């Protein structure tokens, strides 16, 4: 659980960064 | 054909692909490499469809009765339409509603059906992936918690429920779904299913957190474990006991369980189910590649490889269950001789399999009183293999059931989970973009918003809605749901489908645009087989749907532990007024692509 919520939230942080 | 005027000026007409190739790349996303493109429409076509439905759908039909129409229908009925659909997806550069509301557009609601229909799978399929989480994470410990019966309040004597029956029965019934008696007995939410099932569209999410440019990252390892898994399965199942002794009753066909309507409509809706097709996946998958990528090619390769894995998933399926049956028809003669020793006190040595019936004669004719007193089993090989297993209960009944008797158990148990879970990721993938990019295409959400965003929100309605499935009575929901979800809608949408693009968008100009993308016209097998056959079989096969459905009655089987003869299920029928949710699962879908249609002939009036 909490290897994925850290797999969503650098995903989804990864975004705003090229973003 | 029909008219459809006005057909041109909302195409692209062959000379400005060479130059749109070049200009959508900016906006609209493409594939790394055809590697990946194959790879997703392989793992899209494959997993958790013929290692559930197809050996149950094998049983009830008699094991070798399902696997000829099958073939026919995979040959006949599939790979023509798997061309048409990525043909059209490649030519026309839009999605599931561009290809369907760019001809005649009161045929947009069509493509509606296919959206629809992918999020009523999508609720039924991650409810199973819950599952196999669950059975995934209850592994990683030696004494495997479906091996042994829990002791009661007075820890001398098993849990009646688990004595009468086995123990995975009960680990399966009672410990992780806790089922009711009745469809009519809903109970609490069940927390240790809903952190399953939170987990399970967590995942789902954070791998297609953007569509493509993420799935086809994943899409490498989780569309090839499954053929290493296999692979190593198959070879430990094929040197088992009943292996080679439960493989044949898959491959003795009875010709007279092939007249009935009812086999030859579940191998159509079967070979539907297997390809994805009417789901609008494909259609948008194909939509990405450049306008030169040879069609022919994929198609075949990609029909060729699904079957092939199919049979072969067969085959480790039946072997299993051909050990799993040898073993128990062991059992049977085991007790048998033990009752009979212990009768007369014979020596340990003397009754076997080859004399006894010649001890069991000498035993009568000595002491006619003491031996009719006696109670005898009367079991044989090849009737332990007709043990109907119902929906959802194969996976989980006898392939458990049979690690739990292999060396290293948890090892081949974590092997098998990952497996079917890797599966079960590859399917929802499709079936989440076809979801996600019809809804892009309905300008529902501002552009201002990332894609982020929308897929959040679907993961959370979806799961959401997704409740109703851990209640007490979840599996009876499920079955209910599963008979009708996947059944009628992926022959009508295919059917609709494959008769706009045919009779509507013009075959001629079809064949021009093929011969302008690939470098010539299609065999003439492709042409035999689009504008004669498939239409008289699908038909064929909609017609028998309505035949075998009226003039049966609905039935559905409960658990009841507080009822006699309590180890084989018992059957019942639906209560009234559930012919409501059918209306709502296979009525709709179904019903919209005529009324969108209407509509317009309205409209536009
Ligand atoms: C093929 O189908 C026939 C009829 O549907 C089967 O014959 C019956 O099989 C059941 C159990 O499978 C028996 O209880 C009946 O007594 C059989 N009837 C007759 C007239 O023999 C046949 O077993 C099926 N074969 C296979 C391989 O499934
Ligand atoms: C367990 O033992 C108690 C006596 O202490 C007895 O009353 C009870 O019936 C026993 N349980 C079973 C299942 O026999
Ligand atoms: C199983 O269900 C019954 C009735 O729905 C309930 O009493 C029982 O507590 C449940 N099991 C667990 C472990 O909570
Ligand atoms: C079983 O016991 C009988 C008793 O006389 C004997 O004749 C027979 O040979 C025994 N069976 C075998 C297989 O030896
Ligand atoms: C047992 O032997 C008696 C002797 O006549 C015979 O009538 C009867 O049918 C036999 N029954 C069995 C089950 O062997
Ligand atoms: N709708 C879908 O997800 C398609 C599933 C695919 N036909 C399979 O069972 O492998």
């Amino acid at each position: 659980m909490g290897v994925i919520v850290v797999g969503i939230v650098i995903l989804i942080f990864t975004g705003i960064r090229d973003r | 054909v029909l008219p459809n005027p006005g057909l041109d000026a909302r195409i692209p007409s062959l000379a400005e692909l060479e130059t749109i190739e070049q200009e959508e790349a900016s906006s609209r996303p493409k594939w790394d490499n055809k590697a990946q493109y194959m790879l997703t429409c392989l793992g899209f076509c494959v997993g958790l469809g013929n290692v559930w439905r197809f050996p149950y759908l094998c049983q009830s039909h008699g094991g070798g009765a399902f696997m000829i129409p099958f073939l026919i229908l995979l040959v006949l009925e599939g790979i023509p339409l798997l061309y048409l659909e990525f043909a059209i997806g490649q030519r026309l550069r839009r999605g599931s509603l561009g290809v369907w509301s760019s001809i005649h557009p009161a045929l947009k609601g069509l493509g509606l059906a296919s959206m629809l229909t992918s999020f009523m799978v999508g609720l039924y399929y991650n409810t199973i992936i819950s599952w196999i989480m669950w059975y995934l994470f209850n592994s990683f410990q030696e004494p495997l918690p479906w091996s042994d019966c829990p002791l009661n309040e007075n820890q001398t004597g098993y849990v009646d429920e688990c004595a009468r029956s086995s123990p995975v029965d009960y680990f399966w019934y009672r410990e992780t779904l806790n089922i009711s008696t009745s469809i009519s007995d809903s109970g609490s939410i069940q927390w240790w299913m809903l952190l399953c099932l939170a987990c399970a569209w967590s995942v789902l999410y954070m791998c297609t957190i953007r569509g493509i440019e993420t799935t086809g990252k994943a899409v490498y390892i989780t569309s090839t474990l499954p053929y290493v898994v296999l692979t190593i399965f198959l070879i430990r199942g094929l040197t088992l006991k009943g292996a080679t002794n439960g493989i044949v009753f898959l491959f003795t066909p009875n010709v007279t369980e092939l007249a009935q309507p009812d086999t030859w409509l579940d191998a159509g809706a079967q070979v539907f189910f297997s390809f994805s097709l009417a789901f609008g996946g494909l259609i948008s998958f194909s939509s990405y590649n450049s306008v030169h990528n040879n069609c022919e090619k994929d198609s075949v390769i990609v029909s060729i490889i699904n079957g092939f894995t199919s049979v072969y998933v067969a085959i480790v399926v039946y072997s299993v269950i051909g050990f799993r049956a040898t073993q128990r028809y062991d059992d049977c003669f085991s007790t048998n001789i033990l009752t009979l020793i212990n009768g007369f006190d014979l020596p340990e040595g003397n009754v076997t399999q080859e004399n006894f019936v010649d001890m069991q004669q000498r035993c009568n004719a000595s002491d006619p009183a003491a031996y009719a007193q006696l109670v005898f089993q009367t079991c044989d090989i090849n009737a332990f293999l007709s043990e109907a297993v119902e929906g959802t209960g194969l996976a989980f009944i006898v392939f458990t059931e049979a690690i739990t008797k292999m060396p290293l158990s948890p090892l081949w148990s974590v092997l098998f989970f990952i497996m079917l879970f890797c599966l079960g990721l590859s399917s929802m993938f499709g079936n989440m973009e076809g979801v996600v990019v019809p809804l892009q295409d309905l300008r529902v959400i501002p552009p201002k918003w990332p894609k982020e965003v929308l897929t959040g929100l679907i993961c959370l309605g979806t799961f959401l809605i997704g409740f109703i499935f851990t209640l007490n009575s979840g599996q009876y929901w499920l079955s209910l749901l599963d008979s009708y979800a996947g059944s009628i809608p992926l022959l009508i949408i295919a059917f609709c489908e494959m008769f706009s693009v045919v009779y509507v968008y013009g075959v001629d100009r079809f064949n021009k645009d093929i011969e302008f993308m690939i470098g010539h016209k299609p065999n003439i097998f492709w042409q035999v087989t689009w504008r004669v056959v498939s239409p008289l079989l699908m038909l064929i096969i909609f017609l028998f749907f309505f035949v075998v459905e009226v003039s049966q009655e609905l039935t559905y089987s409960i658990w009841d532990p507080g009822y006699e003869e309590f180890p084989k299920s018992q059957k019942i029928s639906y209560p009234n007024w559930v012919y409501v949710v059918v209306v709502i699962v296979a009525g709709v879908p179904s019903l919209t692509i005529p009324g969108y249609a209407i509509y317009k002939l309205i409209r536009n009036h």
